[PDB]
DNA sequence: GCAGACACTACGAGTACATA
C-alpha cells in the first residue's frame, strides 16, 4: 500500500541483499548467521552508511515475527541507558532464558558512543559472562568514545563511506520505484553531493523531485544551493588572475546572482587548493587562512568581510607565486 | 588507591609479543584445522596489536567469511591500525612536509574516520613522539586549539588541513 | 538627593539636548504599535532618562511610583536564586545579569510569565505592558537565544525596551527583532549648558571655563559631570576658574599601576603589578575598563612607532580575556608582553 | 458588569483546583448557561469536570447556580488559583465572575466583618486563525 | 619548480598573475597459613620499625593519662613543640591538654602497628573503629560514647579502653564535629583517643589539627628496613644481598608492607637467591604513589641533581608526577603563584609570556569543556606543569609557597559584591532605577564620598552661619537619601570612633593612594545627631501631612 | 481594535505569502497537495523567514483546530534538556494521528515537531533525537530550524533535508516593501526605498521595522532618504573621510581623537567595519595593503562577534590601517 | 475495634567528576 514516509525510511534495506557497498563484511555476517556463529559485533563508521539497517536486517533474518519482541532488546540514545539499566533490564534480559522458543537472544545498543563510561564498564562482564545465551551489537560513529575494553570484546567492522560507483544502482532502484525523470548529470550530482551517504542522496533526490519535478544538474545545484564546479573555477581564476577590486566585484556579483554561501565556497576552494601545484610555503599559508575564515563563519559575523578576507588570502600570495617562477 | 596497592602485590602485565600471540594462534589453528599462510598470520598479528581477543576475533571472522588465511582475506574484513599512519603523518609534519601529511590525512578521511578520532590519534602520537620537547609542547597546544574548534561544532577536512599547516608552521618558526 | 537625580527631566519636551530625537521618539510611541527598542550609547548619555520619558509619554505619571519586587527562581540545578525588580503599575524593570550565568533561567521562567498573561485593568493601563531589560550586553548568549521567541510571540501585549552600551555584544537575532535607537553622548556645549542650568536653578554662578574643564574631564559623561560639579560646589563654594576637580580613586590607581609598569620591566615588578591588578579586580572594576585605562595611560609614555603595536596587543589580550574566564591571566599576559616590547624598544 | 456570575461551594472549588494540579500547569474555565466547566489539557490528556443544577440539597452552600447569560472561555494559570483556594474556610460559599476581557474575580463574603476579592488575568490565547 | 613560465603542453593549467601583469602557470591536475606481614608483625615495643622519636612521643603521651585512667601518680622545629606539649602540664580535671593524638603519614609505615603496640604496652585494651564501619554521626556517637564513657565489664583488673580511630580522613565533617563535641564536653572525657590518617591536610580534619597532639610520621630509614628484610629472608631461608634489598626499598618508597609482599611473591620456592633484574623489572612490586603538591612543584621548578640526564625522561617523569598527583587546579594555582618568584634567566620575559599563554590555554580549555560538555578536551591541561618544567628548570633551590592569591582575591571580590548589594538595597527604589550598581560604583561613589565630606569646623550649629546650616541641611538630606549613617565603633586601643554603617570607604579608597583629611569625631557625632533628629522630624512631618 | 506591529501584522499566514525562498516554498506546496513531506532543516541568516514558512505550512496543513494536536513547537525560550527530548518529544512522537479538519480540506497523516533554535540544544540532546526521528517517522515529522548548521550534529544533518534560506534580493524585498507601504497608505520615494533595501541587507524583518518606524516618525507623509539615514544608524561619509585622513596623517593622537569621537557619538562598531570595508575595497590602494587591511577587518569583526570591547578593537583596526597608509608614504 | 510501634521503600538533598 501507499504510505506517507520520507524516502530514507520508505526505502530501507530490510534484507542484507539490498545493501550495496560493504560486500565482504555483509558476506561474513551472512556466513556468521547461516552457521549460527554470530559474535558480539561492533559496527562503526560515518553516518548514513547502513549500520542500523544492517543490524535490523540481521535481527529480522534471525528471528520470526511471532517471537521478535522476546529475543531482541533494542536500546538507543533516546532511551535511558544508565548503569542502573545495565544492572537492571539488560542484565535480567541477558541472564534469563527465552519465553516462547529456545534460541540465542540479541541486545542491540544503537549509538553506543552516547553511553556513559560507567555503563560501558558495567557491560563488560555482562557481555563476557552470557556469550552463550545472548549476543551484543554496539554501533557507533566515533570509536574513541567507546572504551578499549568493549572494543576488545566485540569484533569491529568499519562501515566506511559508500563509493559512488556502488551508490548509483540503489538510487536507480529508488528512482524506478518512484517514477522520477533523472538525467545522467543529475545522478552524478546526487552521488557527488552525497559524499558517501545514502540518507543525503535520498533526501536531496526527494527534495529536488518535490521542488522541480525533474532531477538534473541545475535543479540539484539550485535546490541544494551548492555552487557548481565552473563557479568555483571562476572564483579561483578571479582570485589568482586580477586585482582586489575587480575580483571582489566579480565574486560579489556571482554570489548575489546565484545565492551562494561562503561555507560551500570555502570547502570547494579547499579541495581545489591541493590539486593546484602550489609551492609548499604558499599552501601552508592558504590552508591556515582558509581554516581561520571557516572558523570565523561559525558565529554572528558579517559574511561580506569574510568574503573579502577569502580574496585577500590569495591576493597576498599572487606576487609570491609569480616571483617564485 | 595507594593503601590498596600497598596491601597487595602489584603484578603488571605488558603487551603480548608477536611470538606469544602466534603460539596461541597456532594452538587454536591446530585445534580448529584452519588452513593458513604465513602472511595471513602476520596480518592477524598486525591487526591484533597485543590483544589476544582481537587476534581470535579476527581469525574467526576471516575463517568464517573466507575459509582461508592470507593477507588480503584478512584485510578485506579487518583494518590496519590508525596510529601506524598517524605516526607517519606526524613525522611528515615535523619535517614541514605538508603534501605527504595531507595525503595521509585524506587517506584517513576517505576511510570514514571522524575528526575526533583522527585528532585523538594525533594527540596520542604527539604525546609520545620522539622530537624536541618545546616543539612537542607547541604541537600539543595547537592540537588542543584545533580540538576546541572540533568540539564546538566546526569539523571539516579544511580544519584538519589547517591544523596540519599550523603544525608545519611551528617547525619553521623558532 | 544629588544633582544627578534632582533635575532629571520628566517628559520628552524637557530634554536639554537631542531634541529632534525626543520629537521623533514622541511621534514613534504615540500610536502604540511601536516595535521593541534597543537603546544604545555610551554610559552617561541619557539613555535611561529617555526610556523613562518614553514610558511617561505612553502611560500616565504613575510610572514614577516604583517599588522593589523580589522573585525566587529555581535553576535546573535546583538552586533557588533571588532577583530584585523595579516595578510600577504599568511596567517592570529587570536586570537578568544579577543572576549571572543563570540569567537564562530569568528569561525562560520569569520573563515569559510576564509575557504570557494579559493585563488586569485595560483602561488606566494601556493595551500592552513594558519590560525594561537593563544591561543586555552583559547577558550570555543562552539568555539572548531564550529572548527571541518571547520577543516575537507576545509583542502585541508586551513591548520590550532593551538598554545597552555596545550592540556588538547583542546577537544578530535579537538586533533583527528590535529597532535600534542611538543616544550619543552630549557634546561639551551641551554639558556646559546643562551644568549652567543646574547651577542657575540652585541659585549659583558657574564660570564657562570651569564648566568646560568639567565637561573635558568627565569625557562626555553627564552623570559624572554633574557629580563632579556638585563635589566642586561642596569642597569650595567660590567657583574659581582653576579650581581643583576631585577624581575617582580607581582611575588614579590605574594611572599609578601603568606608571609602575613603565618604570621597570622585571618579573618582580610584574609580580607587584599583578598584585595591583588583583587590587583592582577586588573592588569590582570590570577588566575591560582596567585594560582601557592601562592602554590610555601607557600610550602617554610610548614613542610614536610603538603605540600601534601596544594598542594591537591590548585589543588581542582583551579579546582573549573575553573568550576566557580568569581575567588575571590575560591582564598579566598583556603587561608581560608590553614589558618585553618596551624593553626591546628601550635597549635598541 | 460581568458576563458570567456563578456561585460555588468553597471546599468543592478547592478540590476542583487541586484535582487539575496533577494534569496540567494551566486550566481552562468555561461558563455557559448550563454551568461551569473546568478543563486541563496537557501531554497526558484532558480532564473535564462540570457542575450544574445542584439546588436540590439541604445545605444552602451547595447550590451551584448561574446568574448571567453570555458564555465565556478563558485560560488561567494553576498556581494562582491554588493560592486563591488557599483561603477557603473563611466563607461557606464562593462567587466567580468572568467576562470577555475582564479578569476572573473570586469573591468570599467572610462572615459579617467584610469581604475578599481575587483578580486573575487570563492567559494570552494561541494563534488559532483559520 | 611548482611555477612554470611556459604553459604546459598536455596537463591542465591554472593562471596566476601578479600586480605587474606577468603571467605564470600552475598544474591544475601455621607458617603456610598466614601472610609474611602478619607473621613478622611486631608484638613488642623493642621490635618496631618506626621513628624512635615518634614512638617515644606516643608512649609519653599515653603515659600522661595514668593519673586519671589507672589512678597512679607515677607510671613506673616540629620536635620542640611536641617536647613542650609533653611537659606543658595538666588541666585541673587531671587530664592532658591534648586529649586526642593524631597520627599522619604516607601508607606503609607502621602507624596502626605503633598505635596497637603502644596501647597494648601501656596496659590498655585496643578498641578499633575503621572505615569499614558505618561512620554515620549517630553510629559514630554511639560507638565513641560506648568506648570512652564506660568502665570494664570484667570488674577489677580489667583493661581500660583506648579508642583507636583508623582512617579518620575519610570520615564526614559531621562525624568530626561529633568527635570534637565529645572532646569538648565540660560528660567529661576520661579515656585517650588515637586518630590515624594518611593526609593531614584534609578539609575535614583542620579543626582537629588545632586541638590534637599532631604526630607526623617520617618515612622509615632504609638501613633498618634493609636489616628487617634481611632478617625476614634469613628466617624464610632465602638469600639476598643488601644491594638488591636497597633497590627494593627505593622502588617501593620505604613501604614495609609492599616490600614484604613483593619479597613473598618474588621468592616462592623455585629459587633462593634474589636477582637485581627481578627487582629492577617493573612487572612485580611497582605501585602508583600519590605525589604531594610540594613534591610536584619541586620536581617542576628544580632539575634533578647529577642515565637520567636526557630531557625526554625528565619530560615524561614530570608529566606522570603531575598526572598522578591529582588536584589539578591547585597545581595550576601553585605554578601561577610561584613562577615569578624564581631567579629567572629570561631577562626578555619571553618565557613568562609563553607561560602565561599556556595558562590562558588551560583557562580556555576549562571554559570550553564546561561550556560545550566536551570533556575530552581535559587531556591537554595535564601538560601545563610539564611546560613549566621546560621553561623554568633550574639547578637552584627555590622556596615554593602554597598558592593563596586566587582564593584571597575571590573572597575579597565576593565580600565586595555583598557590600555593593548591601549598599544598593538601602537606597529608595525611585533612585535605584536611575543608575545601575556598576555605574553607581564606577562613577557615583568616590565623588559621593567627596560630597559627603565637606570642610566643617568642630563648632555648634548654633554658632554656624546660615550658609553653614544650609550646607548641613544639604548634607543630612543626601545622607538620608542613600540611607547612610554614622555609628560608634569600639577599638582595642580604647578609643571610640564613628564609622559609616555601610562601610563604603573600603569600596572607594585604595591602599597606595595619597592620604586625604578625614572628618573629626565631633563632626561625625554632629552628623549622626543631625540625621537622628532629621529622621524624627521627617516622621513628625509625615504624621502632620497624614 | 488594538494596534499590532507590522512584523506580526504582515507575517505570512499561508505559504503563498513567503517571498524569494522558491525551493522550500515549492516543496511545502507539493506537500500541501499530498506529497511525502520529509524531515526539514531550515538554516540561514536572520530575518529570512524560517519560522514564518513552517508556521504557514503548519497552518495550511492542519488548519486552526488541529494546531494544538499535530504541532509541537519547542524553542530556546523553554527548557530543552536531555530529559525533555527523552520524555516529552518521544511521547509526542509516539502519539496517534487522530483528528480531522472540519472545513473539508484534506489533512496529512503525520504530526510536526518544530524544534526552533536548534543551535542551543546540546550534543547529547541532539543525539537523543536520532532514533526518535527514524523510528517514529510514520506518524510524525521533524523541522529543525537554526542559523548555523555547524552547531547541529552530522547524524541530525543527515536525517533532515537541508534547506538554506538565502538573503532576500533587492527586487523581491523592494516589491514586498512597496506592497506593504501601499497597503498602509504611506508614500516612500525611490531614493528612500533604494536606501532602505541597501540598509536592511536581506533582513526583511529589519526592513519592515524600519518602514514602520519611518511611517510613525513622519506621521504618514513622504518618506525620504534623510529619515532612513537618520533611523538606520549609518555613519556619514565625513566621519569616514576624517578617519582615513587621520590614518594618512601618521600621528596616533589624531587617531585616538577620531576613535574617541566615533565612540562618544554612539556609532556601532559593526556599521563602522562595514563602511570602512566598503571604502577600502572601493579605492585605489595596492592589493597588498587592501589584503592586510581586509584581513584585519575580518579579524576585528570576529572579535566583535565574541563580545570584545569596541574601543580597543577599533583602535587596533585604525592602527593597522594607519600603518598600511603610512608604509607607502 | 482502634491507638502505638516496627521496618519498608520512595523521595529530597548534598557532593564529585567528567581526560591518556
Ligand atoms: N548501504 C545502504 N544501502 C541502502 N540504503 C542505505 C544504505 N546506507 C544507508 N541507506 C539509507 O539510509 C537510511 C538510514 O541508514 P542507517 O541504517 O541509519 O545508516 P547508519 O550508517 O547506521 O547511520 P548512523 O551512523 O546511525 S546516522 C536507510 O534506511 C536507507 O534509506
Ligand atoms: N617491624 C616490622 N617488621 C615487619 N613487618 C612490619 C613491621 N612493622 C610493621 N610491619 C608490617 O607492615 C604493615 C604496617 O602497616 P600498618 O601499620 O598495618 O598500617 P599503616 O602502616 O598505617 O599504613 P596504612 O596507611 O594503614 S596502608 C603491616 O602489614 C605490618 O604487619
Ligand atoms: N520570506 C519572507 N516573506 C515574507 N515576510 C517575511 C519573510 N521573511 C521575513 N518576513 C517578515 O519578517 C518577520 C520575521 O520572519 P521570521 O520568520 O521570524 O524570520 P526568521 O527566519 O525566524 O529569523 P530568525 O533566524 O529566527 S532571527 C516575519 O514575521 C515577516 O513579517
Ligand atoms: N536632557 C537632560 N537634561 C538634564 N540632565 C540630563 C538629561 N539627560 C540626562 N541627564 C542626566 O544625565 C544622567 C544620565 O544618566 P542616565 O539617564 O541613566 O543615562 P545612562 O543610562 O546612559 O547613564 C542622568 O543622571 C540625568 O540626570
Ligand atoms: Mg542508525
Ligand atoms: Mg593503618
Ligand atoms: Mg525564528
Amino acid at each position: 500500500k501507499i504510505r506517507n514516509l520520507p524516502w530514507v525510511e520508505k526505502y530501507r534495506p530490510q534484507t542484507l541483499n539490498d545493501l550495496i557497498s560493504h560486500q565482504d563484511i555483509l558476506s561474513t555476517i551472512q556466513k556468521f548467521i547461516n552457521e549460527d556463529r554470530l559474535p558480539h559485533l561492533l559496527l562503526y563508521g560515518p553516518p548514513g552508511t547502513g549500520k542500523t539497517s544492517t543490524i535490523l536486517a540481521c535481527a529480522k533474518q534471525l528471528y520470526k515475527d511471532k517471537e521478535f519482541g522476546s529475543m531482541v532488546l533494542e536500546l538507543n540514545a533516546s532511551d535511558d541507558r544508565g548503569i542502573d539499566i545495565i544492572r537492571g533490564p539488560i542484565l535480567s534480559f541477558a541472564s534469563t532464558r527465552t519465553i516462547f522458543k529456545k534460541g540465542f537472544k540479541l541486545v542491540i545498543l544503537d549509538e553506543a558512543d552516547a553511553m556513559t563510561q560507567d555503563a560501558q564498564n558495567a557491560l563488560r562482564r555482562v557481555i563476557e559472562k552470557f556469550t552463550e545465551n545472548t549476543r551484543f551489537c554496539l554501533i557507533c560513529n566515533y570509536l574513541s568514545k567507546i572504551i578499549p575494553a568493549l572494543q576488545s570484546r566485540c569484533t569491529r567492522f568499519r562501515f566506511g563511506p559508500l563509493t559512488p560507483e556502488l551508490m548509483v544502482p540503489r538510487l536507480e532502484h529508488v528512482v524506478e520505484e518512484e517514477k522520477v525523470d533523472i538525467s545522467e548529470d543529475g545522478m552524478k550530482a546526487l552521488v557527488t553531493l552525497s559524499s558517501g551517504d545514502m540518507r543525503r542522496a535520498l533526501n536531496i533526490l526527494q527534495s529536488t523531485n518535490m521542488a522541480f519535478g525533474k532531477v538534473t544538474e541545475e535543479t540539484v545545484y539550485t535546490c541544494t544551493g551548492h555552487p557548481l564546479k565552473s563557479d568555483i573555477a571562476n572564483i579561483l581564476d578571479w582570485m589568482l588572475n586580477q586585482d582586489f577590486t575587480t575580483a571582489y566585484r566579480n565574486i560579489t556579483e556571482l554570489k548575489t546572482l546565484k545565492g551562494l554561501a561562503l561555507h560551500d565556497i570555502l570547502t570547494e576552494i579547499h579541495l581545489f587548493v591541493h590539486r593546484v601545484d602550489f609551492p609548499s610555503s604558499v599552501r601552508i599559508h592558504l590552508l591556515t587562512k582558509m581554516a581561520d575564515i571557516e572558523y570565523r563563519l561559525s558565529v554572528g559575523t558579517n559574511e561580506k568581510i569574510q568574503l573579502s578576507s577569502l580574496i585577500a588570502a590569495f591576493q597576498v600570495t599572487r606576487d609570491l607565486i609569480v616571483a617564485e617562477a | 588507591i595507594e593503601p590498596i596497592q600497598s596491601r597487595c602485590a602489584v603484578l603488571r602485565y605488558t603487551k603480548l609479543t608477536d611470538a606469544q600471540i602466534l603460539t596461541r594462534l597456532m594452538n587454536v589453528i591446530e585445534k580448529e584445522r584452519v588452513p593458513y599462510t604465513d602472511d595471513g598470520l602476520e596480518a592477524i598479528i598486525f591487526t591484533a596489536q597485543g590483544d589476544m581477543r582481537q587476534a581470535l576475533n579476527n581469525l574467526q571472522s576471516t575463517f568464517s567469511g573466507f575459509g582461508f588465511i592470507n593477507s588480503e582475506n584478512v584485510f578485506k574484513v579487518c583494518d590496519e591500525p590508525h596510529p601506524l599512519l598517524v605516526k607517519e603523518m606526524i613525522q611528515h609534519c615535523v619535517n614541514a612536509n605538508i603534501d605527504e601529511a595531507y595525503k595521509i590525512l585524506a587517506h584517513l578521511w576517505h576511510l570514514g574516520y571522524s575528526p575526533e578520532d583522527i585528532i585523538g590519534n594525533i594527540f596520542r602520537v604527539c604525546k609520545t613522539f620522539q622530537m624536541a620537547e618545546y616543539l612537542k609542547l607547541e604541537f600539543i597546544k595547537e592540537i588542543g586549539y584545533t580540538h576546541m574548534k572540533i568540539a564546538e561544532g566546526v569539523n571539516s577536512l579544511l580544519q584538519m588541513a589547517g591544523l596540519l599547516a599550523r603544525l608545519c608552521q611551528k617547525t619553521m618558526a623558532p | 538627593s544629588l544633582w544627578v537625580d534632582k533635575y532629571r527631566p520628566c517628559s520628552l519636551g524637557r530634554l536639554d539636548y537631542h531634541k529632534e530625537q525626543a520629537a521623533q521618539l514622541r511621534n514613534l510611541v504615540q500610536c502604540g504599535d511601536f516595535p521593541h527598542l534597543l537603546v544604545y550609547g555610551p554610559s552617561g548619555a541619557g539613555k535611561k532618562t529617555r526610556i523613562m520619558c518614553i514610558l511617561r509619554e505612553l502611560y500616565g505619571v504613575g510610572v514614577e511610583k516604583l517599588r522593589i519586587e523580589h522573585q525566587t527562581i529555581t535553576t535546573p540545578s535546583k538552586k533557588k536564586i533571588e532577583i530584585s525588580t523595579i516595578a510600577s503599575n504599568y511596567h517592570l524593570e529587570v536586570n537578568p545579569s544579577d543572576a549571572g550565568n543563570s540569567d537564562r533561567v530569568v528569561i525562560q521562567e520569569m520573563l515569559k510569565t510576564v509575557a504570557q498573561s494579559q493585563q488586569l485593568e485595560t483602561n488606566s493601563q494601556r493595551d500592552f505592558k513594558v519590560v525594561l531589560l537593563t544591561e543586555v550586553d552583559k547577558l550570555t548568549k543562552d539568555a539572548q537565544h531564550a529572548l527571541r521567541r518571547t520577543m516575537e510571540k507576545y509583542m502585541s501585549t508586551c513591548r520590550l525596551i532593551l538598554c545597552c552600551n555596545s550592540t556588538s555584544k547583542v546577537i544578530p537575532p535579537i538586533r533583527s527583532r528590535c529597532l535600534a535607537v542611538r543616544v550619543p553622548a552630549p557634546s561639551i556645549e551641551d554639558i556646559c549648558h546643562v551644568l549652567s542650568t543646574v547651577c542657575k536653578k540652585e541659585g549659583l554662578n558657574l564660570p564657562s571655563q570651569l564648566a568646560h574643564r568639567l565637561a573635558e574631564k568627565s569625557c562626555r559623561n553627564l552623570r559624572k559631570a554633574l557629580l563632579m560639579c556638585e563635589a566642586c560646589r561642596v569642597q569650595q563654594y567660590p567657583f574659581t576658574a582653576d579650581q581643583e576637580i576631585p577624581e575617582t580613586d580607581w582611575e588614579v590607581y590605574l594611572r599609578e599601576t601603568a606608571n609602575a609598569i613603565v618604570s621597570q620591566q622585571t618579573p618582580q615588578r610584574l609580580l607587584e603589578v599583578r598584585g595591583r591588578l588583583y587590587e583592582l579586580l577586588t573592588h569590582c572594576i570590570p577588566p575591560e575598563i582596567i585594560m582601557k585605562g592601562l592602554l590610555s595611560e601607557l600610550l602617554h609614555n610610548c614613542d610614536g612607532q610603538l603605540k600601534g603595536e601596544v594598542a594591537q596587543m591590548a585589543a588581542y589580550y582583551e579579546h582573549r580575556l573575553q573568550l576566557g574566564s580568569k581575567a588575571i591571566y590575560h591582564l598579566e599576559a598583556f603587561v608581560a608582553k608590553f614589558m618585553a616590547l618596551y624593553k626591546k624598544f628601550m635597549e635598541d | 458588569e460581568y458576563s458570567c456570575v456563578v456561585k460555588m461551594p468553597s471546599g468543592e472549588f478547592a478540590r476542583i483546583c487541586r484535582d487539575l494540579s496533577h494534569i496540567g500547569d494551566a486550566v481552562v474555565i468555561s461558563c455557559a448557561k448550563d454551568g461551569v466547566k473546568f478543563s486541563a489539557s496537557g501531554e497526558l490528556g484532558n480532564g473535564n469536570i462540570k457542575l450544574s443544577q445542584t439546588s436540590n440539597v439541604d445545605k444552602e452552600e451547595e447550590a451551584v447556580t448561574i446568574e448571567m447569560n453570555e458564555p465565556v472561555q478563558l485560560t488561567f494559570a494553576l498556581r494562582y488559583l491554588n493560592f486563591f483556594t488557599k483561603a477557603t474556610p473563611l466563607s461557606s460559599t464562593v462567587t466567580l465572575s468572568m467576562s470577555a476581557d475582564v479578569p476572573l474575580v473570586v469573591e468570599y463574603k467572610i462572615a459579617d466583618m467584610g469581604h475578599l476579592k481575587y483578580y486573575l488575568a487570563p492567559k494570552i490565547e494561541d494563534e488559532e486563525g483559520s | 619548480n611548482p611555477v612554470l613560465r611556459r604553459p604546459p603542453i598536455l596537463e591542465d593549467y591554472v593562471h596566476v598573475t601578479s600586480t605587474e601583469g606577468v603571467r605564470a602557470y600552475l598544474v591544475l591536475r601455621a607458617s603456610s597459613h598466614c601472610l609474611w606481614v602478619d607473621e613478622f608483625a611486631p608484638r613488642h615495643y623493642t621490635e618496631l620499625l618506626s621513628d624512635d622519636f615518634t614512638n617515644r612521643c606516643l608512649l609519653k603521651w599515653l603515659k600522661l593519662w595514668d593519673l586519671v585512667v589507672f589512678g597512679h601518680e607515677r607510671p613506673s622545629s616540629h620536635e620542640q613543640v611536641l617536647e613542650e606539649m609533653l611537659e606543658a602540664g595538666l588541666d585541673p580535671s587531671q587530664r592532658p591538654k591534648q586529649k586526642v593524638a593524631l597520627l599522619c603519614g604516607p601508607p606503609g609505615l607502621g602507624k596502626t602497628t605503633l598505635a596497637h603496640v603502644i596501647a597494648r604496652h601501656a596496659g590498655y585494651s585496643v578498641v578499633e573503629m575503621n572505615a569499614s564501619d558505618d561512620r554515620s554521626p549517630e553510629v559514630f556517637r554511639t560507638r565513641i560514647e560506648a568506648a570512652t564513657q564506660m568502665e570494664s565489664v570484667l570488674g577489677a583488673g580489667g583493661k581500660p579502653n583506648c579508642l583507636v580511630i583508623d582512617e579518620i580522613d575519610g570520615a564526614p565533617v559531621a562525624a568530626i564535629n561529633v568527635l570534637l563535641s565529645i572532646l569538648n564536653r565540660k560528660g567529661l572525657l576520661m579515656r585517650p583517643i588515637i586518630c590515624i590518617c594518611n593526609d593531614q591536610f584534609a578539609p575535614s580534619l583542620r579543626q582537629l589539627k588545632q586541638q590534637a597532639f599532631l604526630l607526623h610520621f617520617p618515612p622509615t630509614l632504609p638501613s633498618r628496613l634493609v636489616q628487617r628484610l634481611q632478617e625476614v629472608s634469613l628466617r624464610q631461608g632465602m638469600r639476598a644481598d643488601p644491594g638488591v634489598l636497597a633497590a627494593l626499598c627505593e622502588k617501593t618508597d620505604n613501604d614495609i608492607r609492599a616490600c614484604i609482599n613483593t619479597l613473598q611473591f618474588l621468592y616462592s620456592r623455585g629459587q633462593r637467591e634474589l636477582s637485581v633484574r627481578d627487582v629492577q623489572a617493573t612487572r612485580v612490586g611497582l605501585k602508583d604513589q600519590r605525589r604531594g603538591l610540594f613534591s610536584v612543584w619541586q620536581e617542576v621548578f628544580q632539575l634533578p641533581r647529577a642515565s637520567l640526564t636526557s630531557a625526554s625522561q625528565r619530560f615524561y617523569r614530570v608529566l606522570h608526577a603531575a598526572a598522578s598527583a591529582g588536584e589539578h587546579e591547585k597545581v595550576v594555582q601553585g605554578l601561577f603563584d610561584n613562577f615569578l618568584r624564581l631567579r629567572l634567566r629570561d631577562s626578555s620575559l619571553g618565557a613568562v609570556c609563553v607561560a602565561l599563554d599556556w595558562l590562558a590555554f588551560d583557562d580556555l580549555l576549562a571554559g570550553a569543556a564546561h561550556h560545550s560538555q566536551s570533556f575530552q578536551l581535559l587531556r591537554y591541561p595535564p601538560f601545563l606543569p610539564v611546560a613549566f618544567h621546560v621553561l623554568f628548570a633550574s639547578s637552584h633551590t627555590p622556596r615554593i609557597t602554597f598558592p593563596s592569591s586566587q582564593q584571597e582575591a575571590q573572597n575579597r571580590m565576593s565580600q565586595m559584591r555583598n557590600l555593593i548589594q548591601t549598599l544598593v538595597s538601602g537606597i529608595a527604589p525611585a533612585t535605584r532605577s536611575r543608575a545601575t550598581p556598576q555605574a553607581l560604583l564606577l562613577d557615583a561613589l568616590c565623588l559621593l564620598l567627596d560630597i559627603l565630606a565637606p570642610k566643617l569646623r568642630p563648632v555648634s550649629t548654633q554658632l554656624y552661619s546660615t550658609r553653614e546650616k544650609q550646607q548641613l541641611a544639604s548634607l543630612v538630606g543626601t545622607m538620608l537619601a542613600y540611607s547612610l549613617t554614622y555609628r560608634q565603633e569600639r577599638t582595642p586601643d580604647g578609643q571610640y570612633i564613628y564609622r559609616l554603617e555601610p562601610n563604603v570607604e573600603e569600596l572607594c579608597r585604595f591602599p597606595e593612594l595619597p592620604a586625604r583629611k578625614p572628618l573629626t569625631y565631633q563632626t561625625k557625632q554632629l552628623i549622626a545627631r543631625e540625621i537622628e533628629v532629621e529622621k524624627m522630624r521627617r516622621a513628625e512631618a509625615s504624621a502632620r501631612v497624614e | 481594535a488594538k494596534p499590532v506591529p507590522w512584523v506580526e501584522k504582515y507575517r505570512p499566514k499561508c505559504v503563498d505569502e513567503v517571498a524569494f525562498q522558491e525551493e522550500v516554498v515549492a516543496v511545502l506546496k507539493k506537500s500541501l497537495e499530498g506529497a511525502d513531506l520529509p524531515n526539514l532543516l531550515f538554516y540561514g541568516p536572520p530575518g529570512t523567514g524560517k519560522t514564518s514558512t513552517i508556521l504557514a505550512a503548519a497552518r495550511e496543513l492542519f488548519g486552526p483546530e488541529l494546531f494544538r494536536l499535530r504541532v509541537l513547537e519547542l524553542n530556546a525560550s523553554d527548557e530543552r534538556g536531555i530529559q525533555v527530548v527523552r520524555e516529552k518529544v518521544k511521547n509526542f512522537a509516539q502519539l496517534t494521528v487522530s483528528g480531522s479538519r472540519s472545513d473539508g480540506k484534506p489533512c496529512p497523516p503525520f504530526k510536526i515537531v518544530i524544534l526552533d533554535e536548534a543551535d542551543s540544544m546540546t550534543s547529547a540532546a541532539q543525539a537523543a533525537l536520532r532514533r526518535t526521528m527514524e523510528k517514529e517517522s510514520k506518524t510524525t515529522r521533524f523541522c529543525l530550524i537554526c542559523n548555523y548548521v555547524s552547531r547541529i550534529i552530522e547524524p541530525l544533518t543527515s536525517r533532515c533535508s537541508k534547506f538554506r534560506f538565502k538573503p532576500l534580493s533587492d527586487k523581491i524585498q523592494q516589491q514586498r516593501l512597496l506592497d506593504i507601504a501601499k497597503k498602509e497608505n504611506v508614500k516612500i520615494s525611490d531614493e528612500g526605498i533604494a536606501y532602505l533595501v541597501k540598509v536592511s541587507e536581506g533582513d526583511l524583518r529589519k526592513a519592515i521595522t524600519f518602514l514602520q518606524s519611518a511611517t510613525r516618525l513622519t506621521g504618514g507623509k513622504e518618506i525620504t532618504e534623510k529619515v532612513i539615514t537618520d533611523i538606520a544608524g549609518v555613519i556619514p561619509a565625513e566621519k569616514i573621510d576624517g578617519v582615513f585622513a587621520a590614518c594618512q596623517s601618521g600621528s596616533f593622537d589624531k587617531l585616538e581623537a577620531v576613535v574617541k569621537d566615533l565612540i562618544d557619538e554612539g556609532h556601532a562598531a559593526t556599521q563602522l567595519v562595514n563602511q570602512l570595508h566598503d571604502v577600502v575595497v572601493e579605492n585605489n590602494l595596492s592589493d597588498k595593503q587592501k589584503s592586510i587591511i581586509t584581513e584585519k577587518l575580518a579579524e576585528v569583526d570576529k572579535c566583535l562577534a565574541d563580545g570584545a570591547d569596541e574601543h580597543l578593537q577599533l583602535i587596533s583596526l585604525c592602527a593597522t590601517v594607519m600603518q598600511q597608509l603610512s608604509q607607502n608614504c
